[PDB]
């Protein structure tokens, strides 16, 4: 007998991202051959950290002037993925896209400075708690690394991501004004007699950086 | 679990169908631990 | 039996005087089952925020959460809706709904079931959050589709927190008597 | 049936009790979660009891009065303002609250413990014994014991953006009886945060 | 109106409600935390806040001379404190 | 309803106590006020003969707890010329005298 069935209204809608297959009219159809392709992606930012990017400093300019003055304040830009610091990098045009990031963020230092002028750079985290610092006396208690150029310029750093949750936001909402993962710094605690010798700063992504729920965005 | 049939395994698989748990390394225990009996005897 | 203001559980049970008690199969409400019955939620035109506790106070599933300080969810939304409606993640970006490519439906019958998994930052939501309104965090992304007419929540495999205080209509006098349906 | 106490450094054995009345937990859930790069670090120095004076019941009293005081409040000394040096910092709690009965006394005060209580509109005051709660009569204990695991996200707490839990002292028993007892006993409460832990430091103004 | 108070003073678990039609008895039963005790139930009904505020009536024309009294029981000091106005 | 005297230093004696009603079963308080200064409840008297004045003033200060006539007087000794203050026979609903000056409690207004 024919086989009874009764069709439900819901639960069987049109929708765009649901893991039901096409199923096109076109059959026996053979593509050409595409292995041993000369370099394929498994997934973006998450494996595609192996290449470094530029961030943005004011200027227009991936590098920061070692500066000469009482003032010794370096870049102190914020954490999430779209601060302005940040809004050219490889990192951020692919957090726009996607909504919230789980892992540690990991920045890189190099010196393009000449060997006859070396400095003292400390990089200092701050957590969104409150004021962030203007003094590298002021950051030394909380977490922060230090190193300086002689032999071997690229240092690495992992500003760690701590929590307010499992999961935080990478668009970063006009509801508040303190941003939630809290800033950053770059501090010259000192520098030789060199002057003029660029810093460029990389950024990159880490072990545990894994996004999640994308969405769309104008972008 | 909750309030459904579908005996047979959804035809989407259960990541497409709903979340997962993460996972690291209380008031139904409170009933079974209620006091019984009394202070001292049941006569009669 | 020695009540000693410990507030610790202590029941007779009716066993101390007469037989036995008949087998209680307290079943048919376990949290996990009576959090499946459809609510209807007052509905926003040209954009809402799907959260559960927006439900009106006097509704079952709308009302047995304020029971629940935290909650895990699952939710299963169902909309009545003229043009394309559009859904979003937990961690809502502002204006993602206009351009779509974002998980829509179009309506290919009256009820349109949309199955949203667990978006939310956290570990759990929270019904109440001290500092009322809640922060933007708690909440199902937003759904924004032409005009929307009746909106309806779901949430399935539940399970919650912390229990609190529920209320019961107060009775005006001894006994309230609601009329009772009858042939 | 005299109850014996011990945090940190500093003990008070209470001369008569009920036993502890715990809740939601027996012990702390897991505590380095994936999500916060374990850089949290225990602290040991940091539990210590500290006094704190609350309402006393007078006679005057309604059933209805209510009081929630909101934990953890500014602390001095040892534990004092290490919040502020700290971010997402997380604790279970042990209450104490302790009143002379004077073994005259026919009102009963009932406390629980409750979490991210907001105002309530007096309805809800009867069933508020749903969370952890232990609840004294002069007549047989003066204090109560109480022990609660922290509960809200589970990885960490700003605890200058929202506490999560109160104290609600709201006393039972209606009025009180001046049954040739003290007029007025003030209550007091010994909290004491207990298993504290931390993660990440501000920038100091020192 | 409102006084200037800690919150441990009145805030925590106190009531704060005087009230007087001074010119000349300040002695007039009379509270503002409830509306009790018949006299000056409409036009001059308060509350109090979840700290220091005080009673506040009905504005843009003023019925009364001088000005009001608050007395709230303070629990550090036994003795009763009141003040202000 | 008066500001009694300064210089003398004998107790303060404030017998406004006339019987609208009694003193048999009602409460009956005692108020310092000034022009302008702090008010504190001097004293009160309650059905069970058990009043309690403020704790500041404990020993100098002393209130008549008698029936007859329903009246009230003032025992307060080593009066300071800074009492210089208005008192007034206040009256309360029962129980409100607690052990110290208690008032803006609710159920108790």
């Amino acid at each position: 007998g024919i086989f009874p069935v009764a069709c439900s209204d819901g639960y069987g809608g049109l929708v765009t991202t649901d893991p039901k297959t096409a199923d096109p009219a076109y059959g026996k159809v053979f593509n050409p051959p595409r292995n041993m392709l000369p370099g394929r992606f498994t997934n973006f930012l998450d494996v595609a950290e192996a290449c470094p990017t530029f961030l943005h400093f004011e200027g227009d300019v991936p590098y920061v002037t070692t500066k000469t003055d009482s003032d010794r304040v370096l870049a102190q830009f914020d954490l999430s993925l779209a601060a302005k610091h940040m809004s050219n990098t490889f990192l951020a045009g692919l957090a726009q896209y996607y909504t919230q990031y789980s892992g540690t963020i990991n920045l890189h230092f190099m010196f393009t400075g000449p060997t006859d002028a070396k400095a003292r750079y400390m990089i200092a985290y701050a957590p969104p708690g409150m004021e962030p610092p203007k003094t590298p006396e002021a950051a030394a208690h909380c977490i922060h690394a230090e190193w300086d150029t002689g032999l071997n310029s690229k240092f690495t750093f992992s500003i760690p991501y701590l929590s307010a949750a499992d999961y935080a936001y990478t668009a970063s909402d006009a509801a508040e004004t303190t941003n939630v993962q809290g800033w950053v710094c770059l501090f010259q605690i000192t520098h030789g007699k060199a002057d003029g010798d660029a810093l460029v700063v990389l950024a990159s992504a880490g072990k545990d950086f894994e996004l999640r729920l994308p969405v769309d965005a104008r972008t | 679990s909750g309030n459904t049939g579908s005996i047979i395994n959804n035809y989407y698989m259960q990541q497409y169908q709903n979340s997962m748990d993460t996972q690291l390394g209380w008031f139904s225990k409170l009933a079974s631990s209620a006091f019984s009996g009394l202070f001292g005897a049941l006569l009669a | 039996t020695s009540t000693g203001e410990s507030a610790d559980p202590v029941t007779a049970t009716v066993e101390n005087y007469g037989g036995e008690t008949q087998v209680q199969r307290r079943q048919h409400t376990d949290v996990s089952f009576i959090l499946d019955r459809f609510v209807k939620v007052t509905p926003k035109d040209q954009i809402n925020v799907l959260d559960l506790m927006q439900t009106p106070a006097h509704t079952l599933v709308g009302a047995l959460l304020r029971t629940a300080t935290y909650y895990f969810a699952d939710l299963e939304v169902a909309v009545k809706h003229e043009g394309n409606l559009t859904w979003v993640p937990n961690g809502a970006p502002e204006t993602a709904l206009d351009n779509t490519t974002n998980p829509t439906a179009y309506h290919k019958a009256p009820l349109t079931r949309l199955a949203l998994p667990y978006t939310a930052p956290h570990r759990v939501l929270a019904t109440v959050y001290n500092g009322r309104a809640l922060p933007t965090s708690f909440n199902y992304g937003a759904i924004k589709a032409t005009r929307v007419t009746e909106l309806l929540y779901r949430m399935k495999r539940a399970e919650t927190y912390c229990p609190r205080p529920l209320l019961a209509i107060h009775p005006s006098e001894a006994r309230h008597k609601q009329k009772i349906v009858a042939p | 049936r005299i109850l014996t106490t011990r945090n940190g450094h500093t003990t008070s054995t209470t001369q008569s009790s009920v036993g502890v009345t715990y809740g939601y937990a027996t012990a702390e859930d897991f505590v380095s979660g994936p999500n916060t790069s374990g850089l949290e670090t225990r602290v040991v120095q940091a539990e210590r009891f500290f006094k704190t004076h609350l309402f006393d019941w007078v006679t005057s009293d309604p059933f209805g009065r209510c009081y929630q005081l909101e934990l953890p409040t500014d602390h001095k000394g040892v534990y004092g303002s290490l919040t502020d040096s700290y971010a997402y910092m997380r604790n279970g709690w042990d209450v104490e609250v302790t009143a002379v009965g004077n073994q005259f006394n026919g009102g009963c005060l009932l406390v629980a413990m409750v979490p991210e209580l907001c105002s309530i509109d007096k309805r809800g005051l009867y069933q508020l014994t749903l969370f952890p709660h232990q609840f004294i009569n002069p007549r047989t204990n003066m204090t109560a014991h109480i022990t609660v695991p922290f509960v809200g996200v589970n990885r960490y707490d700003q605890y200058k953006v929202h506490k999560p839990w109160t104290l609600v002292v709201m006393v039972v028993a209606p009025l009180t009886v001046n049954t040739e007892g003290a007029p007025q006993i003030k209550v007091y409460a010994n909290i004491a945060p207990t298993n504290v832990h931390v993660a990440g430091e501000f920038p100091s103004k020192e | 109106i409102t006084c200037s108070g800690t919150y441990s003073n009145v805030g925590t678990g106190n009531y704060v409600s005087w009230f007087q039609q001074i010119p000349s008895a300040p002695r007039t039963l009379i509270y503002s935390v409830t509306n009790r005790a018949s006299g000056v139930p409409d036009r001059f009904s308060g509350s109090r806040s979840g700290h220091t505020a005080t009673l506040t009536i009905s504005s843009l024309q003023a019925e009364d001379e001088a000005d009001y009294f608050c007395l709230s029981w303070q629990s550090g000091n036994t003795a009763l404190f009141g003040s202000g106005t | 309803s008066g500001p009694s005297l300064v210089k003398p230093s004998q107790t303060l004696s404030l017998t406004c106590t006339i019987s609208g009603f009694s003193l048999s079963s009602y409460t009956i308080g005692w108020v310092r006020q000034a022009p302008g200064k702090a008010l504190e409840w001097i004293g009160d008297m309650s059905n069970g003969g058990m009043p309690y004045y403020n704790p500041a003033l404990k020993s100098r200060l002393s209130i008549t707890k008698h029936n007859s006539k329903s009246q009230v007087r003032l025992s307060v000794s080593s009066v300071t010329p800074e009492d210089t203050a208005t008192y007034y026979c206040a009256k309360s609903r029962y129980t409100g005298d607690g052990s110290i000056g208690l008032y803006g409690v609710d159920a108790w207004g």
